[PDB]
């Protein structure tokens, strides 16, 4: 059946009570990554239903689905959906500054802290991705887009580059395009379809949609 | 395409 590619960003993980990170000071940073971090691991924060029904997409789906996300956290994966592209990293994850080997981190950062890949112990560095820096996975990401037949795009702002130039992508390589969101992105209207209204609504209403027309499940 | 991480 056809192949499903979505991209998501903030605006899906506001209703899980997760802010926009960072809207610098090393410290200052790290005391802000390190309280975002700790958020995750609050047992009040979970997934909400847009993140329930795109782990049911995925299941309907299988290997013809690919998610992508600007997003920090970790409410995808919790949701049930797998091989999750963070364009931007990840708030728990971290990157040893010298073999550039990316671990699983849940506590604080601190100076003190050191890698367990090298022969001596290196500094450990963010796995976020910061303005400047370049983003993750875009080869399997505009590999993916070359091939999709449906462009989903939910929650995201449409000022953010090379993400927000997806929907042109997927409209050169003649995928569907819709977008999902609480109002219109700055690219609102280069989509094809659009829903919206707040994504624990809108997004389960159109997986529904979109499982049916596709006859697979509910 | 491609590119850093960049506000419009
Ligand atoms: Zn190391």
């Amino acid at each position: 059946k056809p192949r499903v590619l979505v991209l998501t960003g903030a605006g899906i993980s506001a209703e899980s009570g997760i802010r926009t990170f960072r809207a610098r000071d090393p410290e200052l940073v790290q005391a802000f990554a390190n309280a975002r971090r700790r958020q995750l691991q609050q047992p009040e924060i979970q997934p909400n239903a847009a993140h329930l029904a795109l782990a049911k997409l995925q299941d309907a789906l299988g290997d013809r689905f690919l998610l992508v996300t600007q997003n920090l956290d970790n409410l995808h994966e919790r949701a049930g959906n797998t091989n999750v592209i963070h364009m931007h990293g990840e708030l728990l994850k971290v990157r040893c500054s010298q073999s550039g080997q990316v671990l699983d981190w849940t506590g604080d950062v601190t100076p003190e802290d050191k890698c367990h890949c090298c022969q001596f112990p290196a500094p450990l560095r963010p796995h976020y991705v910061w303005f400047g820096e370049m983003p993750l996975g875009m080869d399997e990401i505009y590999m993916a887009l070359s091939m999709a037949d449906i462009f989903i795009a939910i929650g995201t702002s449409g000022h953010v580059y090379p993400a927000a130039g997806f929907v042109h992508e997927a409209k050169l390589h003649g995928a569907h395009t819709v977008e999902l969101n609480l109002e219109p992105s700055q690219v609102g209207n280069e989509f094809a379809e659009k829903y919206y209204g707040p994504a624990s609504q809108v997004v389960p209403e159109f997986v529904e949609k979109l499982l049916k027309g596709l006859k697979a499940g509910s | 395409k491609g590119g850093a991480k960049r506000h419009r």
